[PDB]
């Protein structure tokens, strides 16, 4: 029971800390962001 | 109130309303971060 509750208490530091993983969710995000800011800012070429 | 307004040969649709933004003297327009016009200046009153 020690052992879970140190290991569980540590996990609230090394989520957001050691990184790692967590960066697959912002890529999702950052991904669907530049889609649609590339979508929108093509809107501004005169394509000849 | 949604209008088609025509500013010194700028045609446009939309609702025109006040605007906190300063422009500076020589500024004339305002585009958005993707090249969308944002504020325009009135060539009477010179109100963004
Ligand atoms: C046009 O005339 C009005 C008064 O009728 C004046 O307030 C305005 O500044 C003038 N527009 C200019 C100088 O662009």
């Amino acid at each position: 029971a020690n052992q879970f509750n140190s290991a569980i208490g540590k996990i609230q530091d090394s989520l957001f800390s050691t990184a790692s993983a967590l960066g697959k969710l912002q890529d999702v995000v950052n991904h669907n962001a530049q889609a649609l800011n590339t979508l929108v800012k093509q809107l501004s070429s005169k394509f000849g | 109130k949604c209008v088609n307004f025509n500013f010194n040969g700028l045609t446009g649709t939309g609702v025109l309303t006040k605007s906190n933004k300063k422009f500076l003297p020589f500024q004339q327009f305002g585009r958005d971060i993707v090249d969308t016009t944002d504020a325009v200046r009135d060539p009477q009153t010179l109100e963004i």
